[PDB]
């Protein structure tokens, strides 16, 4: 129960007045015009907001199922979840847990720095000679008073939108540029709940856990989570694969899945074997690629004369950025792209930062493959700390859960795992094999 | 084609089999080399060593400032990150096979844990028809014994037998050692899920020693290495040094060749082969608790017909049966995925790498003809060394470079089964 006041070192409730600085009502990038929901910042560049997402998409207002089911294994669907003060305070302190969970692991510590450190480059300017920032990498801060003020982040972690376990990493961009492949990196916003999880099957521990439970077990609620702050990692850092790289799968034999479809960016975000389905060629493409973005970024600081919007001088901003993207500079302040320390730094947010090596810190059960598809999904509440810890997450020590990952076994925790109606048929997505 | 006995298999328990278009390669590109021939250091692999050297030239301090902005508009007008169209997939497709698949033999063994408790084992997938009837792959003794309506008097020693029994037929195992790099073999595997359309482990065990692991995938990968792109080398009339560095380039870049060739090889295998057999041990471990949950159903099934006898003279404990079988699951388990791991390591090192290793030779042949050419019309600029130089060209290319898969692997279940392959 340690590491508690750590990494999120307020003890926010929900209903607590708004002060304008780390709790108050704020406004997001929108299309059209967004009412102000209450929000709370946990830690330096990063707020949370316990609402349903309905406003980060205009075409997604609506939390109910869609006409078309979703073809994905698992969904699920409750315009409910997410509207009463309690469902957000718990919300709140879920996703806080989650984080200190996070931050207590080697790994954690550094991603979660990595991230901090990851601000959108202040790219917003057409006159080269200026830097400005890029203002849908900030926010409104509403005052007690009615006043506002704008600011910058890097990260949001927003309730679901419509399908409440869809999890995932939306941004907003620029009308020519594409922030999150171009080396400029922008504000990320994390579709997530701590209240639901994903069950899957194992067939592999064993050999080392010959007790291992029976039934499906309990993906952590940290692991989907650090999952979704890598991809917020490559994203701020302008790295993240372009989603047209896909994997095409052959889909015509009777055996081959109907289609699927997982990204690049997928592949090297789960780690393990999936990264390596990926050839060196390609591989190699992509760095050369971003380091070529990273010696575009080095170029605009040394073009840069000064700076607009902002009592910040030019030249802390400029080693703002020597620092996220560990630039040389002279003794004359000239800046350049060391291709050691670009490696190294690509290579730390490629692959050091992978959901399968934080598993390895976690020390938890999970799907060895992205292709371990889920089969279940379950109800869940990780905030009262007999059900889960910072330190062993649902395999409590000293307990009957802490051994064989039992707290993570849905049929040994069961009074931690209420089975919920998947929203996707197991028949809706299928292929009729027919034998004569 | 007039009747038809259909079922519906859910998309995501399907095979993968990525598009041979996802793998590329410039293996058949040439190359010159010069004194001047970058040589592309080791890549370390990712361990938990690495990421603690990392971890100490990390700054934790002085994270960037909330520095003060001006106020942007009340409203920040944005839109998302376009994100692709992905076009539906095609659903409900058809297929009329001429024999049983692996799904059809899985789907056999599935009942409605609802009321309908006259759940009965059989031997023949006419299960598939009768839902009330379950198919399994245990022997047809198996099958009479759990059937036999039991005695109030004799049910826990009945049962206690199913136990024993159940464990009989799936701590099933075989040995061999005429397959090569397959010790061990699971002969239930084969009537479980049908593999190679037999269903009898009399003629599994056969046919995998046979002709291997191909047995069990669904589909052969395609894998081929073009011939090796060349070298060419540039000489340096009078300059020594120069021509030396160019004749350890040429060399050092061939052990990178050949780096490139397993690290590429390694990669197919991982995506086309490997996630077939990943498959397959997930399936066995579905057939496994479907025959665990049919016998406890029959099982409770016969304790409900009893009278309040069942208080003092049974008191079952449905649990603990529960507990026994699934332990039962989890050493055949052992056995299955280790099994499994031979076979997937054993397709990589017969059927495929054998395919590289060809094309790394013939280049190695050419690359010292080349060398020594060089070596002999340069002797005048390097008369300091010829022998020197002659003896690491021929020690250096008339040696294959070993194939350790530790150094394209991570998972360490692999990299034993990799170890007890060596040996
Ligand atoms: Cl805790
Ligand atoms: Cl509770
Ligand atoms: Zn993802």
């Amino acid at each position: 129960e340690f590491g508690s006041m750590e990494f999120v070192n307020k003890q926010f409730n929900y209903k607590d007045p708004v002060n304008g600085v780390d709790i108050a009502y704020i406004k997001i990038p929108n299309a059209g015009q967004m009412q102000p929901v209450k929000a709370f910042k946990i830690h330096n560049k990063i707020w949370v907001i316990p609402e349903r997402d309905t406003f980060t998409n205009p075409e997604e207002g609506d939390l109910n199922p869609p006409p078309e089911a979703k073809q994905v294994p698992v969904s699920y669907y409750d315009s409910t979840y997410l509207s009463t003060d309690n469902e957000k305070d718990n919300y709140l302190k879920g996703v806080t847990k989650l984080f200190e969970r996070i931050y207590s692991t080697d790994l954690g510590r550094m991603l979660l720095t990595s991230i901090v450190r990851g601000i959108p480059f202040w790219g917003g300017s057409t006159i080269d000679t200026e830097l400005k920032v890029i203002d849908t990498n900030c926010i409104n801060v509403i005052q007690p008073d009615g006043s506002y003020r704008s600011e910058e982040l890097n990260l949001v972690i927003i309730g679901p939108s419509a399908d409440i376990i869809q999890f995932e990493c939306k941004s907003f961009g620029h009308e020519v540029l594409n922030l999150t492949r171009n080396g400029y990196g922008s504000t990320q916003y994390i579709r997530f709940s701590p209240d639901f999880t994903f069950g899957f099957e194992e067939s592999l521990e064993v050999d080392t856990n010959p007790l291992l439970g029976a039934g499906k077990f309990a993906t952590d609620p940290a692991v989907t989570l650090a999952h979704e702050l890598i991809h917020a990692g490559h994203r701020l850092y302008g790295i993240a694969i372009n989603p047209n790289r896909v994997f095409k799968v052959n889909t015509n034999a009777y055996y081959e899945m109907s289609g699927l479809e997982v990204s690049f960016e997928e592949l090297r975000t789960f780690g393990g074997h999936d990264a390596k389905f990926i050839d060196s060629l390609q591989e190699n493409e992509f760095r050369l690629y971003y380091y070529n973005k990273f010696k575009d970024i080095a170029s605009t600081l040394n073009k840069a004369k000064s700076i607009v919007g902002t009592t910040a001088s030019l030249q802390y901003m400029k080693n703002v950025f020597k620092e996220k993207y560990l630039l040389s500079e002279d003794t004359s302040g000239k800046f350049s792209v060391d291709k050691l320390k670009f490696d190294k730094l690509y290579k730390m947010l490629t692959e050091i930062y992978t959901e399968d090596n934080f598993v390895k810190f976690f020390k938890v059960l999970n799907r060895k493959t992205y292709l371990n598809f889920d089969k279940a999904v379950f109800k869940i509440n990780i905030v009262p700390k007999v059900n889960y810890t910072i330190y062993d997450g649902f395999n409590l020590r000293n307990t009957n859960l802490a051994a064989n990952f039992n707290g993570q076994n849905t049929e040994i925790n069961n009074m931690n795992f209420t089975k919920l109606k998947n929203f996707t048929g197991l028949f809706e997505f299928y292929k009729l094999l027919c034998v004569d | 084609a007039l009747n038809l006995q259909c079922i519906k298999v859910n998309n995501w328990d399907l095979f993968f089999s990525p598009s041979e278009d996802n793998f590329t390669n410039d293996l058949n590109k040439g190359e010159e080399i010069t004194s001047d021939t970058n040589i592309e250091a080791a890549e370390e692999n990712i361990s938990l060593d690495l990421i603690q050297q990392y971890y100490l030239t990390f700054n934790f301090d002085n994270e960037p400032e909330n520095i003060s902005i001006e106020n942007l508009s009340s409203d920040i007008i944005g839109q998302l990150e376009l994100m692709p169209n992905i076009e539906r997939f095609p659903n409900g497709k058809k297929y009329e096979l001429d024999k049983y698949t692996m799904f059809h033999y899985l789907r056999a063994q599935e009942f409605e844990h609802g009321k309908s408790r006259i759940a009965l084992t059989n031997s023949v997938n006419e299960a598939l028809l009768n839902p009330s009837r379950v198919y399994t792959f245990f022997s047809s003794d198996y099958v009479k014994k759990v059937n036999k309506a039991t005695e109030a008097a004799m049910f826990l020693g009945w049962v206690e037998q199913l136990v024993y029994d159940f464990t009989d037929e799936t701590s099933e195992v075989s040995t061999t050692d005429k397959i090569a790099d397959i010790t061990i073999i699971i002969p239930y595997i084969g009537p479980a899920l049908n593999i190679g359309n037999m269903l009898y482990k009399d003629d599994f065990v056969g046919a995998l020693i046979f002709s291997g692991a191909v047995i069990l995938l669904e589909f052969i990968p395609e894998i081929a290495i073009p011939v090796l792109g060349t070298f060419a080398l540039v000489s340096y009339i009078a300059n020594k040094v120069l021509t030396v560095q160019t004749i350890d380039n040429a060399l050092s870049k061939r052990n990178e060749k050949w780096d490139e060739v397993y690290k590429y090889i390694v990669t197919n295998w991982l995506a086309k082969v490997n996630t077939q057999i990943d498959l397959i041990r997930k399936k066995m471990k579905e057939a496994l608790e479907n025959q665990a949950e049919a016998t406890k159903a029959i099982i409770n099934y016969q304790y409900n017909q009893y009278t309040e006898e069942e208080k003092n003279n049974i008191n079952f404990n449905i649990d603990d049966l529960s507990s026994k079988l699934n332990e039962s699951i989890n050493k055949a388990m052992i056995n299955i995925n280790k099994f499994l791991n031979q076979c997937s390591v054993s397709y990589l090192m017969n059927s495929m790498i054998p395919y590289g290793v060809k094309r790394l030779e013939d280049f190695d042949a050419s690359l010292k003809d080349a060398l020594l050419k060089y070596i002999y019309d340069n002797r005048g600029t390097l008369i300091g060394q010829v022998d020197r130089l002659k003896d690491k060209v021929n020690n250096t290319l008339s040696t294959d470079i070993p194939f350790q898969l530790s150094k394209y692997v991570d998972n360490q279940r692999l990299l034993s089964t990799f170890t007890e392959y060596i040996k």
